[PDB]
């Protein structure tokens, strides 16, 4: 498909998907002293990709917010004359569309390398999310198990001798 | 992360060979490439070369994109300005200036161009960014910023 | 000279040396100081500060290093 | 409906004198809308007897996108050729 | 070959579009927004391309009347849609379980809540 | 010759094509958009040689209409130079850095602290320093720029130089009894 | 270049160019490297002149910073890198030696 | 202390308000009520008026 | 009633004929007051004609 | 100085071409106070619904 | 009334402010428009999966 | 006329300033430095903001 | 020269002398427009002479004191300044006399009552 | 001694109060530091830090 599959800020459909809200919350519960210089490099690349992405998301959502605000006013296009109502409805609706976008997980190679890496950095990140962010880890564990990832930190772990630390949502065995 | 054997400080012959290599590598810089003398210069120059390579490809694709976005997208998009949603043919709706659209399809053609040229350029830019390859300059771990010295590039005697 | 002020801005102003250092609270301003002659210079405060802005005098004596060392060992070292 | 001021002001019968003799000042007869120039350059030279009106019209304004695209193909191919030539040399 | 469908411009892109007769055949028996907009568009296109002034001025008067009627219809649409939007907004936030579990570190500044430089803020040495 | 004449005619043709397209645009702007035409500085472009004044004409707003342009350009260049190396680089580092923090801070400071003028400040020191004052200030400068870790001392003209007019103390440039003292 | 011999770095010649190429543009070690170029002008080609120039570098480093008698004689690695700053007499000595090495003629 | 210094600060606030009123009145007087030939020509006016308008801006 | 500064249309201007010959007069007369003119007794005359004119 | 009179004489109609036609944009009542756009302000008139 | 939401505005654009000059060779990356298009595709994928 | 009155006020403040500085030893305020500083501040403020600015503008 | 009487002399020459002399130039230039009568020459000349002389005599010694290191806002100063300070004060009073003449001419302008 | 040289005694006293407050609790900065996860990558941030430097006589 694309000619830039090597890019770290890129991803395919079956990569680990984290919304921007989840990514920032995950960042809020980590320490740089506990990560190797490679893990810090992964996090810095993710930081630059994500700063550009969070800058751009409202631009992505602007056409949909514009259309919805137009449809709320009516079936009359008063360009340059309905700007006041259009942009009040925009300042209301564009936050809602951006809410839907920012709560939408998006796949990334850096997301799938930070979480699913088998070295000590991956285990540290997984356990830190498991303990400090139980809900984020609930969703993320469901996603990882669905993607044929087998880690001890997953709630859906049939080989464990210890009971899960959260509610195990129904899934196909 | 092991270490290599540190050779003894060079003798006068080795120093002269190093000076010869550095001056020979200095002679190779094109006069139209304005990179100052510094440790990273050669590295920068290498980077620049790769960047320029990418640039060329990009522009080619950009031009190609324009061609491929000519008849496939923008012209069929301009097929939508013939009639309005009510079925009545296109007519001029003036914003502030009541321009006289005396020529044949001045209003329709101008509106179509206003909504087509930005679309043409945007689709061409999307094509260029989608199909060109930045792999040669991409460095995920930033390992290519290491300082290369001119005497290490050239072997003398 | 590391100039600073306890409360408000003052100005260590030496007219004979033609220098003025603004002592500003929270600012540890580093100045270089070179006196190329043996000289006793008076000075004042050149930033408005209150009641005794006028009566805030300065006396700086630049001496050769032998006399400075004699002063330092006799009046500076005993603390 | 007038395009030229010299035709507009030559023999006007809707002047306030006559319209006051009838006293019916319709809105559609505002002088703000009666005359309007052609938006194409029109200057005056000296002909053989009097002033001659010469119109300077340079380019059309009704061009559609297909003309622009067809007139751009050589430029795009030149760009492609130059970029590939730079890559090879 | 290539020039036939790459250089030979289509007929429709050149000539003026004709009236779409399909959209004026089966009209609803209503003076709704669709019919009013169709009438407004018809008269506007006519006055934009007609050398006949009597019909043009008649259509100008009728266009002003249609503008008023379309303003009324749009007022109804605006009222209904915006009232529905506001009520849906209020109901959503009435039923939505607002997350009150956000981090409260921003409100706490321990160096400022209990001044770490106490007794030294006033000049004392 | 003939080729030069052809080149001159072609250049004139290009210039006049641009001029007349621009004039058509300006005439249309004046006729249809009188306020923007006035704002941009466009003259009333309707030929009223027939004696009837134009129905919508305006007074010229010649806001832009030598020394002012030069001094504004100089001040703008100075301001752009200041913002390039003093304002924007201030935001590059705002947190403690794990790797090469001192290197990055040195980079930011160097692109700001060291300026070109300093070198001239000593390269033409004779414009106010007499011979003996120059000798004393030479020893003083060699003392004051003794510290090696100072990028400002680099890119500064040497103090190991004789006064251009006449030199009294120094007989040779590098004949000293102490390395860091000019005598 | 207040401590060097030339008004501008271009009068130094090829040696100053090599010194500039040795360190990054913000590194003040270049000036010390330049002093090496000054010490080995008529000495690099002479077999004992090179030793004399190295001794001059040692004296220069000892004069710029406080140094101990054995300190400059027990340096394990005399190689320099781009980010070597003249914060220590060892770094000053290494930069001066590197400047001496790059003085043709 | 509380007293003359606060008087000065609040009087400077009041002077700012008065200057606001003055420059608004005079700038809008020029920008709106200028005679038909002196709407935009700075040069035509007497130099004191040009100076006053520049200082008001 | 406002005062007026009438603007003149360039196309409707007329060539200056109200003592038009005095616009530069003052300037020239300020330059010729301190100028010494060669008397006709000393000005060379009947010089050879230019070959091409 | 032509002192215009409040009449409909042919003499007054002689000066009919010396006046800009009166702009109707500011006539009537406006349903928009003022445009908040800085680029188009004090030059454009307010739009109407 | 929208005024007290400026910390988000700083949160978005200060990160743009702390990007050094390209030819200082700190990372040698300019990933603005590339990330624009890549994230457009990624958001298509994410919405479709959601 | 208001500016005439305020200019006389500023001239009186300047007279106080010059009478304090006529010779050392504080002949006017007699050792009251704070009153002198108040007089200087008032002189500057009413000469700048309440004499010249009123007159001109 | 920062925060010394050299700055005071600079900006007092400028503000007081130049600005008030220009203001008086405008007052005399617009005297008929402002008051409806023509001004009297005698007290006007006296005002001009005394105001200008007072400005010079009051603000040149301030330059002299600024060169000698006299800070601005001190009400007590070293003994070696008093001389010029006295001269400065003298100049101010000269200025005051000029001010008197100014008002006098206005009074004298309305005894005169000429068109 | 470098910190003492760079700081005045007042600022040094403030920093010593902070140092006491952080040494009583044994607050190493590495216990809280996370900003390296939100910092742009640099050539100096390579995983192989020892091999990034080129050494040359
Ligand atoms: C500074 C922006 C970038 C940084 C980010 C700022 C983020 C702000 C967030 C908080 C505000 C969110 C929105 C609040 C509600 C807006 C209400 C509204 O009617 O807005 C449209 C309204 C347009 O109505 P209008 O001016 O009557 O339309 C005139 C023409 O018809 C049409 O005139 P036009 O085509 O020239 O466009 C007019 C207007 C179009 O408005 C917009 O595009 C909205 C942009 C945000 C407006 C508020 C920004 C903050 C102002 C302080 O654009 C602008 O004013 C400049 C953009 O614009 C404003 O209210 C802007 C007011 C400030 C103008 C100066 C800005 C500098
Ligand atoms: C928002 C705030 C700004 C956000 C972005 C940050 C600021 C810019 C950062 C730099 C971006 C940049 O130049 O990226 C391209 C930059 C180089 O681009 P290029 O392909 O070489 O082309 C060079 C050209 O000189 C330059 O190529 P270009 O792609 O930059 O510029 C051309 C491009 C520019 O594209 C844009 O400006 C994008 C616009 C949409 C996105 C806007 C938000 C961003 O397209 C156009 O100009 C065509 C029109 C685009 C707009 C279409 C809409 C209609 C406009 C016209 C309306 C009608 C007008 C009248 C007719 O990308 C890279 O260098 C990739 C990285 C390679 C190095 C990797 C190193 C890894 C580590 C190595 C260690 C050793
Ligand atoms: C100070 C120094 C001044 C001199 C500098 C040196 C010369 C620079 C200008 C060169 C030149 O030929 O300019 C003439 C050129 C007008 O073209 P022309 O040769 O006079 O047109 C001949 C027929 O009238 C054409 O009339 P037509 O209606 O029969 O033909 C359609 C015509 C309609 O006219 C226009 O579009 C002219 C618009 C202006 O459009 C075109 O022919 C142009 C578009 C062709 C397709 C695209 C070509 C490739 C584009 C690049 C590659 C793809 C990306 O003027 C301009 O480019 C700028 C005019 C002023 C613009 C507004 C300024 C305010
Ligand atoms: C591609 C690159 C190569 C291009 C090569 C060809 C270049 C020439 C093209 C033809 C130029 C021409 O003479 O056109 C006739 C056109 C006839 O206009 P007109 O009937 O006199 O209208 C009066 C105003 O110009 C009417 O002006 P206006 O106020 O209506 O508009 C302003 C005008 C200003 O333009 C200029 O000044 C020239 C540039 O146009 C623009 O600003 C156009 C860009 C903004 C478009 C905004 C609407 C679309 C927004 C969304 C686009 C994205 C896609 C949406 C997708 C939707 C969902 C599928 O001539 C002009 O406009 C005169 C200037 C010509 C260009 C001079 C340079
Ligand atoms: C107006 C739009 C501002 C958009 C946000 C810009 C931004 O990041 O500002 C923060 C930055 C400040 O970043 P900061 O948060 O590091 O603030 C530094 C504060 N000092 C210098 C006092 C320590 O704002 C600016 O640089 C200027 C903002 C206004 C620009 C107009
Ligand atoms: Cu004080
Ligand atoms: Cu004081
Ligand atoms: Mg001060
Ligand atoms: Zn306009």
């Amino acid at each position: 498909m694309d000619n830039n599959y090597h890019f770290w800020g890129n991803g395919d459909r079956q990569d680990v998907s984290l919304s921007y809200e989840d990514y920032y919350s995950i960042l809020d519960c980590l320490l740089d002293e506990k990560l190797s210089p490679q893990g810090l490099m992964k996090f810095k690349n993710l930081h630059e990709v994500s700063m550009y992405g969070v800058s751009y998301v409202p631009l992505y959502c602007f056409p949909v917010a514009y259309g919805i605000s137009h449809m709320l006013t009516g079936k009359v296009r008063r360009g340059h004359s309905g700007y006041r109502n259009l942009f009040s409805l925009m300042s209301v609706v564009l936050p809602f569309t951006c809410w839907y976008a920012y709560t939408t997980p998006i796949p990334r190679r850096l997301y799938t390398e930070i979480i699913c890496s088998n070295n000590a950095d991956g285990a540290y990140v997984r356990n830190r999310i498991k303990q400090q962010k139980p809900g984020i880890w609930r969703k993320l564990s469901q996603q990882l198990y669905n993607k044929n990832f087998r880690f001890p930190e997953l709630n859906q772990d049939l080989t464990a001798t210890e009971f899960p630390l959260d509610y195990v949502a129904p899934h196909k065995f | 992360g092991f270490e290599t054997v540190v050779p003894a400080p060079p003798t006068r012959d080795d120093e002269l060979r190093m000076i010869k290599a550095t001056e020979e590598q200095f002679l190779q810089q094109p006069r139209y490439k304005l990179y100052m003398n510094e440790a990273h210069r050669i590295a920068k120059m290498n980077h620049g070369d790769r960047h320029n390579n990418i640039r060329a490809h990009f522009w080619s694709n950009f031009a190609l994109g324009l061609l491929i976005t000519g008849p496939i997208f923008i012209i069929p998009f301009g097929k939508a300005f013939r009639n309005l949603r009510s079925g009545v043919p296109y007519y001029f709706r003036p914003k502030y200036v009541f321009t006289q659209k005396n020529q044949y399809n001045q209003d329709r053609n101008w509106g179509a161009m206003k909504k087509q040229i930005p679309l043409w350029l945007g689709l061409s830019t999307a094509y260029a960014y989608w199909f060109t390859d930045f792999s040669i300059n991409d460095d995920e771990w930033l390992e290519k910023g290491k300082v290369i010295y001119p005497h290490q590039t050239i072997k003398v005697l | 000279l590391i100039t600073n002020s306890y409360d408000i801005v003052h100005s260590w102003f030496i007219p004979g040396l033609g220098i003025k250092l603004d002592c500003v609270p929270g600012r540890s301003t580093h100045h270089t100081f070179f006196i190329d002659n043996v000289g006793f210079y008076y000075g004042q405060c050149a930033e408005i500060c209150g009641r005794y802005h006028h009566h805030m005098p300065i006396r700086v004596c630049a001496l050769p290093f032998e006399h400075f060392l004699l002063w330092w060992n006799t009046f500076g070292l005993p603390k | 409906m007038f395009r030229w001021l010299f035709l507009y002001w030559y023999n006007s019968t809707d002047t306030p004198s006559a319209i006051a003799k009838v006293n019916l000042w319709s809105y559609i007869n505002l002088r703000l809308f009666k005359a309007r120039l052609s938006s194409s350059i029109a200057y005056y030279i000296l002909g053989l007897n009097n002033l001659e009106l010469k119109k300077l019209k340079i380019f059309y304004k009704n061009t559609y996108f297909d003309y622009i695209y067809l007139k751009s193909i050589p430029c795009l191919f030149l760009i492609i050729f130059f970029t590939n030539l730079y890559l090879f040399l | 070959m290539i020039w036939k469908y790459l250089q030979r411009t289509n007929r429709g892109n050149i000539i003026q579009a004709g009236l779409q007769h399909r959209k004026f055949e089966n009209l609803p028996f209503k003076q709704n927004f669709d019919n009013l907009t169709k009438a407004y568009d018809l008269r506007m296109w006519y006055i934009s391309n007609s050398p006949h002034e009597a019909k043009n001025l008649e259509y100008v008067n009728e266009l002003e009347a249609l503008h008023n009627e379309l303003n009324y219809q749009n007022s109804r649409q605006f009222l209904f849609r915006t009232v529905s939007f506001l009520l849906g907004w209020a109901l959503f936030y009435q039923f939505y379980e607002l997350p009150k579990t956000y981090d409260w570190q921003d409100t706490q500044e321990p160096k400022h809540q209990v001044p770490a430089y106490g007794d030294l803020e006033e000049g004392g040495d | 010759e003939e080729r030069y004449d052809a080149l001159r005619v072609q250049r004139r043709i290009w210039s006049m094509r641009f001029y007349y397209a621009r004039q058509q645009c300006l005439y249309e702007l004046f006729v249809d958009h009188p306020d923007l035409a006035q704002w941009t500085g466009t003259y009333p472009k309707v030929d009223s040689s027939h004696g009837f004044p134009f129905y919508s004409t305006y007074e010229m707003y010649r806001d832009f209409q030598s020394f002012a342009q030069w001094i504004t350009l100089v001040c703008g260049i100075y301001v752009i130079h200041v913002i390039y190396n003093y304002m924007i680089p201030y935001y590059w580092v705002s947190t403690p850095l794990k790797n090469d923090e001192f290197t990055r801070l040195r980079m930011k400071d160097y692109i700001a602290s060291t300026v070109l003028e300093e070198v001239y400040g000593i390269s033409y020191a004779e414009w106010g320093w007499l011979p003996h004052d120059f000798a004393y200030n030479r020893m003083r400068g060699l003392a004051g720029y003794m510290h090696p870790d100072d990028p400002r001392a680099m890119c500064t003209s040497t103090f190991h130089r004789k006064h251009k007019y006449i030199e009294h103390e120094v007989e040779k440039v590098g004949d000293y009894h102490h390395m860091t003292y000019p005598k | 270049m207040a401590q060097t011999a030339h008004q501008n770095r271009y009068q130094g010649g090829l040696c100053y160019a090599q010194c500039n190429e040795l360190f990054s543009f913000w590194n003040p070690s270049i000036q010390q490297c330049w002093k090496g170029c000054d010490f080995g002008v008529g000495r690099v080609n002479d077999p004992e002149g090179r030793i004399e120039a190295q001794q001059m570098c040692k004296r220069w480093a000892a004069e710029l910073y406080w140094t101990y008698k054995g300190e400059l004689d027990t340096i394990k690695d005399l190689r320099v890198h781009a980010d070597m700053y003249p914060t220590t007499p060892q770094n000053v000595y290494r930069a001066c030696l590197a400047g001496v090495r790059r003085q043709k003629f | 202390g509380v007293g003359s210094q606060d008087i000065l600060i609040l009087s400077v606030v009041f002077a700012g308000i008065s200057t606001t009123i003055s420059f608004t009145n005079l700038l809008i007087t020029r920008r709106t009520l200028a005679m038909p030939g002196l709407r935009h020509r700075r040069v035509l006016m007497p130099f004191v008026t040009i100076s006053i308008f520049l200082t008001l801006r | 009633d406002p005062p007026i500064k009438p603007n003149n249309d360039f196309d409707l201007n007329v060539p200056c004929t109200w003592f038009e010959y005095e616009q530069e007069w003052w300037m020239e007369s300020c330059i010729q007051e301190d100028q010494f003119n060669l008397p006709e007794d000393e000005r060379p005359y009947n010089t050879p004609r230019n070959p091409h004119c | 100085l032509v002192r215009l009179r409040n009449e409909y004489s042919p003499e007054m109609d002689y000066y009919l071409s010396n006046f800009h036609p009166y702009e109707m944009q500011e006539m009537g009542e406006s349903d928009t106070t003022v445009l908040m756009s800085p680029y188009k302000y004090a030059s454009h008139y307010e739009y109407t619904q | 009334s929208w005024a007290y939401m400026y910390p988000w505005l700083k949160f978005i654009f200060r990160k743009y402010l702390d990007v050094p000059y390209y030819w200082f060779y700190l990372n040698g990356r300019e990933l603005g428009i590339r990330v624009f298009f890549t994230d457009l595709k990624l958001f298509f994928y994410g919405i479709t999966n959601r | 006329y208001f500016s005439m009155v305020t200019g006389l006020s500023g001239a009186a403040l300047a007279t106080m300033i010059r009478l304090e500085l006529a010779h050392p030893g504080s002949p006017f305020f007699k050792g009251d430095s704070l009153r002198y500083l108040q007089v200087v501040t008032a002189h500057g403020l009413i000469m700048v903001f309440f004499v010249v600015v009123p007159i001109l503008f | 020269m920062h925060d010394t009487f050299y700055v005071v002399a600079h900006f007092h020459i400028m503000l007081s002398g130049a600005a008030m002399t220009g203001i008086f130039s405008g007052i005399y230039y617009y005297f008929n427009a402002l008051f409806g009568v023509k001004y009297s020459r005698m007290f006007g000349y006296m005002h001009l002479i005394y105001y200008s002389g007072g400005q010079w005599v009051a603000f040149v010694p301030l330059f002299y004191l600024g060169f000698s290191g006299m800070p601005r806002r001190i009400h007590d100063y070293p003994v070696v300044f008093m001389g010029w300070h006295s001269m400065s004060t003298t100049g101010h009073f000269i200025t005051l006399v000029g001010i008197i003449f100014f008002f006098l001419m206005m009074f004298d302008s309305h005894i005169e009552r000429r068109a | 001694y470098e910190a003492q040289y760079a700081c005045q005694d007042d600022m040094f006293d403030f920093l010593m109060e902070l140092a006491y407050a952080r040494r009583a609790a044994d607050n190493f900065e590495s216990d809280f530091a996370s900003h390296e996860l939100t910092t742009l990558p640099t050539f100096y941030d390579t995983p192989k830090a020892a091999e990034r430097k080129t050494y040359t006589y």
